[PDB]
DNA sequence: TTCCCTATTTAAATTGC
DNA sequence: CAATTTAAATAGGGAAG
């Protein structure tokens, strides 16, 4: 079924599911398997997006291209992609890279503000481990985890390298994931090769948290390889820069809880894009990208 | 020159190209006749392949090349079926 | 475990009409409408370039942007391309892209480069008969293209750089092969419909040099009025002048069909590693740095 | 580089043999892909034809001689069945 | 019907081993395995040699010799071949050699320029390895009996010298491929075999460089007492001390089996045009008055 | 099953047709088709003939290469060559060429007893046809064939050059064609491009005659190429001259009666082997090639 | 797509010749 | 010596997920 999920002030992204997708009264709709007919709408629907079992004719990719759509393709759930062409301001009459892009691209070659973004961007990970609150795992308002918190935050204002914040970084999440494991009173250890169901469950929470990320670095048309915390030859450190803030807060204590349960990767699949649309993350993302770019 | 006779068309009609390129090249991949034959050989194998009757559907590759293809069912498109 | 070849070790490339883009035992197959598949090869594609009447699969889209093989929709002003983003490209030249893009003096200079790429591509890949290479009159074209593209004082100022290029290669070579057939997109012949599937496949091989070696189609090197299309249309210009034009004069000279026209373009770009060339010199102006 | 594949196995391991080639070369006719690999893809899609397993039936050909061959049962000079 | 296409440019030479060589499906065949029949393609086949447990039927032989196409048998020895005759084959080659050829000074003449023609096999055919085209020694001894030949007082008096060159040939090539063995038609090893099955190479190229252009064997050069066969050894042994001897020396020193070593030797026949050079080699010696 | 033919002096040319000739307890014997093995005497063989249906084996050939024989492939009737070795004086200790040519291009060298020769096998061309008689068609003792061997006597005695004798020879077929035409009660005139049954039948009457040539030349190792008659550019001219001989003899009255009765190609080419065997034709021409040569 | 038909093209084997 | 069988045999199809 198609789903709606907001970017930045209307439900501008659509995920459209097992279909088949043509031309019909010289207008874009789409038939599902089920038998019912659906159109689009146009001014609604900036982005489009193509999960397992869909197929888009040539008419209605040009249709949807010539007046101000840009269709993407992704995985299940609408939250890893693998197919887009990137974004423009108006993407027929101009072609450039975004005001995302010129002011994401003047805080990443200026020396001063790309500390501050870096130093912004930990502090936007201190705002979603306040702001995103789960009923299960650890909770953010007692003394050892605002303890924490206090720690990293006298942490990132007192540093100047960036070494200091990677440093920072570290001590956050092996405390994090310390303060986590001991909620559920099982020891653990971090590496990324522990073939066990936790820390694989980890690894796949993570892969959507980059998935999520790579949705947001899209959504403002801006690239992968421009990271904040992660060196310039990171593979894809920009991904990572932008999905630790959901990793430290979100992924960690729905992974955890749900793998205390030990239930199957898909249905990890589905509570993950249902809390994805629910909590409304993406938008979050761009909300913070925004206040990063324009300062 | 190595020229490579690959053959498309039936049962039958199969079997008499079989016996007039086999005379001509080296039968190894389940149709794909491949050997070293000479020009003046090819002309004769253009000959004796608008006379085997209709129905053939042949196409010569000597190296990267579509030197003779006589009979088509369905070629799609860029060197392929 | 399976390390797989890489955008710069494809060499096949298909530009599919009335198809249909489907997952076919695991292969991407280009299903046109005769009822046969084009089992394309999908590790060794550069991209599968879609046109009317095509409908690309959404596992097979899966599994073409996985192997690096961008597909793209052809029917240039409104063509969009589906580059491929999962696979994470080179982080390293993709982060100078846009230090050679961000500084408009570097950006001079990277647009030079990309522009610049098209006089290498007109005596790389050497197999231009007809209208030759050194024959004065589209070697000439491909000077005046690189006198053009070597100041590139801004993205703006040559934006439309090489419209000019190709509107000179087009012109030299129904001069040359006896023909008078000028650019046009709906003069439905054997001339302008095979250089509009052959414009199709040189964007073929251009879709797979930024979404594995080069940074995006978002950072073009030429913006303007006449340059809409992304910088996948830049690295099909580079193509376009030497493996599309010429291929498609020949064909059109010599009374060949559109798919003898795609067939013998796809094995130029093969033989000449065309595919492999775009992969490699895009690395060569994104990694300078 | 020229290379040309011909899979002589049993089914279900020659559709497996397919996809594995399929993503390669593109298919000519009754089992004969052809096309362009550069030779680290020649040496890779060796990898994944070992790690296909037992039972695969392929001879390669650079031009007229045999660039590899995994699995054989008969293959004298010529090549023939 | 069909111009019947010229022996001098014939691209195919196989021995085959324990086989029932017969007509299939209209077609000449090898039967090398139990149940695996071959295809010989008799408009390219320049001979068809036949070892130990091995028989060719007539329809074989009437589908096979009525082009130029030959079959000797193995068990240098005592050989019977069978050329083809119901093909009229031209008259002014043999008239003029039997011209010269009863004429005991004139029959010197000929045999003092096929024998001097070891040189020019081994000018016409360079792409050589190990020894190369000279190791200071095979352009030496090939030039010594090159001048033994040049002299040549009587038949006899060379019945048996050109022995002289092939031992000393097996034990030249020896003293840089390290092995010790000797002359026999029944030692098992490796180089005996592989020097013996490239006779049988030589003998049909030089059988059906008689049959088609139109001497019949028999009416020898070079007779004697040892030296049995005929004229066919006096033209095999051309391609035997110059081509087959380095390529059977190879194989013998690679290790590899017998079946790619005949893939060697018959891509040295096809690239080189062999028996077109021994068509034309020895018609400027018949046709020449 | 084995068939045979004198040439010199001794029935020796053993014919072999539909057997497997293998090695047998160290001897060359051959199996037939039905199921028998017999073998093959050794000194009485030099010439040994293989037809249709006959495989030999290659340790078989190494015997008979080792102990003195020369092997051929024939064509139906086993009579027709079209696959040999060839005559030498003796195949194991000395490989030396066989007199009859040294004596027969001796005496063509010279343009003197070459022609010679040439009335010489005009002289047997007469004897062919005043010697062998049939049962059917023309006799060969009424007044118009004695006419006109006396005619040809003349027109052979007095003549010294060779444009005079291929005119007498023509004139001697047309000549006897008309009367073989008249005594059968019909007009005709030769053509090798009508397809009509008589003239289809003098076509393949003289092509096996041809065979006839170039097997009674194989027996002593003379070659087909070698006219006396016709041209040295003319290919196989030895073969339409020694068939020459006894295409107006035996050839022209079993071809004519087989087109009056009516039968079919291979039952007359059963018939012309019939007669080639009952009346020693093959050694026939090697008693006039061995009294041309020697003189 | 994995999967299962399922028409096919297809041989080489039989088999006179 | 080709006169034809029988299949070794694949995309080519439907479903499906």
């Amino acid at each position: 079924m198609q789903k709606q999920i907001l970017t930045s002030q209307k439900r501008n992204m659509y995920i459209l599911s097992r279909c088949k997708v043509l031309v019909k009264n010289g207008q874009v709709c789409h038939l599902h398997e089920d038998g019912n007919v659906y159109t689009v709408p146009y001014a609604n629907t900036v982005f489009i997006g193509l999960a397992e079992g869909t197929s888009i004719t040539n008419e209605a990719m040009s249709m949807l291209a010539a007046n101000g759509v840009i269709v993407f393709w992704t995985k299940g759930g609408g939250y890893d992609m693998f197919a887009a062409d990137i974004i423009c301001h108006l993407p027929q009459a101009d072609y450039r890279p975004t005001k995302y892009m010129q002011n994401w691209v003047r805080l990443w070659l200026d020396e001063e503000k790309k500390l501050s973004a870096a130093k912004e961007i930990l502090k936007m990970r201190v705002d979603s481990l306040s702001t995103h609150v789960h009923d299960f795992g650890v909770d953010v308002e007692n003394k050892r985890v605002s303890s924490i918190v206090n720690k990293f935050d006298k942490g990132v204002t007192q540093a100047t390298s960036f070494e200091s914040l990677l440093g920072h970084e570290g001590t956050f999440v092996k405390s994090l994931y310390k303060e986590y494991a001991l909620e559920y009173e099982i020891e653990f250890k971090r590496d990324h090769k522990s073939a066990d169901n936790y820390n694989k469950f980890l690894t796949l929470g993570n892969y959507y948290a980059y998935g999520i990320a790579r949705s947001s670095l899209w959504a403002l048309g801006i690239d992968n390889s421009f990271p904040l915390l992660h060196g310039s030859t990171r593979r894809g450190g920009l991904v990572f820069d932008v999905a630790d803030i959901i990793k430290t807060s979100i992924i960690l204590p729905l992974a955890f809880h749900a793998a205390d349960q030990g239930m199957s990767n898909t249905e990890f699949k589905r509570s993950c894009v249902a809390y994805f649309d629910k909590n409304d993350i993406l938008a979050y993302l761009i909300n913070n990208i925004k206040r990063l770019c324009m300062e | 020159m190595f020229i490579r006779i690959k053959c498309f068309s039936k049962q039958p009609i199969a079997k008499k190209v079989s016996r007039e390129v086999s005379a001509y090249l080296e039968y190894t991949g389940n149709n794909t006749w491949e050997g070293h034959i000479s020009g003046q050989g090819v002309s004769n194998l253009q000959t004796k392949l608008i006379n085997v009757g209709k129905g053939v559907k042949v196409v010569c590759n000597y190296q990267d090349k579509v030197l003779f293809a006589i009979g088509n069912v369905a070629m799609s498109d860029t060197g392929s079926v």
